[PDB]
């Protein structure tokens, strides 16, 4: 059946597609909770920072 | 709204993850679909997947979820970029010619039991030139259509 | 990273702040610390997850060379952030009562009179207050 066919072809392109979406849709995540999580701690050593120049003048 | 045509495309390819048949696919199914294809994921990994796509946090994907996950629109994905990607995933040897050996591949990567003869008369209905291999053009063709 | 000296003693510098008790590696309890003293309520389980994050090696604790990684990876938004870190009133100034506060909860149990002296020094133009251009020229830069 050509119609058969085709959609099997389809079918095999679709889920290969799907399984790239689902990991794309973690890389997202995990760079997002990254720079979170980065720029968190960066910001707290950066006040550490100011607070130790106000010790040192 | 999508075609009556593409959302049974979608069924098709959302009832290779669903391999139970209960209409939810779990983080093992998801993870017995990418293993065979190759990749790895960590259980974490998988939940984690599974957590982006699940909307109704239920803990199981259902259709209206893939379909949602299917027809979102990315960053890196210009149309023909996806089109390209699955291209070189077929095309295993990067030669710019999907052959019958690298088809039964794929096939057998997605759980499917198709016989050789089978993936023969695949090659036959896509290949327009009579080589008997795939390329791209003829990738495109049996994609957008 | 691949930045200057001054830079780099500048990083270790905040990492001796964080690590407290000089080992050479932060712990989460260290971690948990830093960010309470400066008004934050992270829990136990955030705190694992952001030293899990930093800690390239996986032995659960942050060293200088994965803390070095950290700092380095527009770029002056952040001197208005550490003075805004200050500044509680959002008012445009630090005044002595708001620099105690950050001051002490750090664990300089600075007297009001030592208080006064440190924005008596830093004070350019005398309104009793610290600005931000009075700020940045502390920070040196
Ligand atoms: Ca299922
Ligand atoms: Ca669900
Ligand atoms: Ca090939
Ligand atoms: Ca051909
Ligand atoms: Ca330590
Ligand atoms: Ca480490
Ligand atoms: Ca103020
Ligand atoms: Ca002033």
């Amino acid at each position: 059946s050509s119609i058969e066919r085709l959609q099997q072809w389809r079918k095999a392109a679709l889920v290969l597609n799907a399984s790239r979406r689902f990991r794309y849709t973690l890389d997202l995540k995990k760079e997002q909770e990254t720079r979170e999580m980065r720029q968190k701690i960066r910001s707290h050593a950066h006040a550490l920072l100011a607070a130790n120049r106000f010790m040192d003048m | 709204q999508l075609t009556d045509d593409q959302i049974s495309e979608f069924k098709e390819a959302f009832s290779l993850f669903d391999k139970d048949g209960d209409g939810c696919i779990t983080t093992k199914e998801l993870g017995t679909v990418m293993r065979s294809l190759g990749q790895n994921p960590t259980e974490a990994e998988l939940q984690d997947m599974i957590n982006e796509v699940d909307a109704d946090g239920n803990g199981t994907i259902d259709f209206p979820e893939f379909l949602n996950l299917m027809a979102r629109k990315m960053k890196d994905t210009d149309s023909e970029e996806e089109l390209k990607e699955a291209f070189r995933v077929f095309d295993k040897d990067q030669n710019g010619f999907i052959s019958a050996a690298e088809l039964r591949h794929v096939m057998t990567n997605l759980g499917e039991k198709l016989t050789d003869e089978e993936v023969d008369e695949m090659i036959r209905e896509a290949d327009v030139d009579g080589d008997g291999q795939i390329n791209y053009e003829e990738f495109v063709k049996v994609m957008m259509a």
